[PDB]
């Protein structure tokens, strides 16, 4: 249910 | 911090939030 | 957070959202106490009867938010974690006695409109207002009821009260270490902390000083907003000497 976040956060 | 628990949009701009009035009138 | 209102922009900008990396979800609140420095709830991150031991890997914390749901782009700054520190004597045991842990950032993060640090109580504004029918305020995106979520940012003014009442509401021990906040069936108003909104603080704003003060972490409740229940908190000064040692020894 949540927007995506910037692929950098997830590294 | 010195500046801890001052909010830029309320404290720091002397602007009051609908509630904290409620809060105020709790501490007799 | 239930029978709450949508907060205000900026209202509450030390709020701190601890999410899950994989699978993408809320996993508790927490609040910014300096640029490195977060505060939560232990349980939100060790709680063996239900398998929970999150690592530093696990998460991140997402700071400057209003909206839940959206990446609040601009305005949100993300956080990864350094290092996870429990409370040595959390009992998880049992009745979530003192129920705190703190989170170093990687980096520090920079203060804007939306960021901005809480201050943590002394001793003196403690004894001053911590009493009986004195009223906090709790912030949150937890669920709106018991038994759905909110689209932005929750916030309730709840009565702190008095230690024999939050004792004879439950059968479960209460300790110096926590108090509880909440109306009584016979006040009419309600309101309290509902599953989600763990971890998130619990505030007052001092008339000495005019500054906001973290006097509470939301730990737990038989319920939500149950008549005859009330909400209990983590007593942030009474663990305030660990905090301290912690920030000293690893900030
Ligand atoms: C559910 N709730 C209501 C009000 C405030 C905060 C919360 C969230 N807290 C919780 O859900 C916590 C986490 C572990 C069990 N728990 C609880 O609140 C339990 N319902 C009661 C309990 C208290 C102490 C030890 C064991 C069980
Ligand atoms: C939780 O995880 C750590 C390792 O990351 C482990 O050492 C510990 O024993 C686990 N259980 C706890 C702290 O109850
Ligand atoms: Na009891
Ligand atoms: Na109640």
């Amino acid at each position: 249910d949540f927007e995506e976040i910037p692929e950098e956060y997830l590294q | 911090e010195a500046d801890c628990g001052l909010r830029p949009l309320f404290e720091k701009k002397s602007l009051e939030d609908k509630t904290e009035r409620e809060l105020l009138e709790s501490y007799i | 957070i239930v029978e709450g209102s949508d907060a205000e922009i900026g209202m509450s900008p030390w709020q701190v959202m601890l999410f899950r990396k994989s699978p993408q979800e809320l996993l508790c609140g927490a609040s910014l106490i300096s640029d490195r420095w977060v505060l939560t709830a232990a349980h939100c991150l060790l709680y063996p009867p239900w398998d929970k031991n999150f690592t530093e890997n696990d998460l991140l914390v997402r700071i400057g938010k209003h909206s839940r749901t959206r990446y609040e782009r601009n305005i949100e700054k993300i956080s990864m974690l350094e290092k996870i520190y429990i409370h040595p004597r959390y009992n998880w045991r049992e009745n979530l006695d003192r129920d705190i842990a703190l989170m170093k950032l990687k980096k520090p993060v920079a203060f804007s409109d939306y960021i901005h640090p809480v201050c943590l109580p002394d001793r003196e504004t403690a004894a001053s207002l911590l009493q009986a029918g004195y009223k906090g305020r709790v912030t949150g995106w937890g669920n709106l009821k018991e038994t759905g979520q909110p689209s932005v940012l929750q916030v309730v003014n709840l009565p702190i009260v008095e230690r024999p009442v939050c004792k004879d509401s439950t059968r479960i021990r209460i300790t110096d270490n926590m108090f509880c906040a909440g109306y009584k069936p016979d006040e009419g108003k309600r309101g309290d902390a509902c599953e989600g909104d763990s971890g998130g603080p619990f505030v007052m704003k001092s008339p000495f000083n005019n500054r906001w003060y973290q006097m509470g972490i939301v730990s737990w409740g038989e319920g939500c907003d149950r008549d005859g229940k009330y909400g209990f908190y983590t007593h942030v000064f009474r663990l305030k000497k660990w905090i301290q040692k912690v920030i000293d020894q690893f900030g």
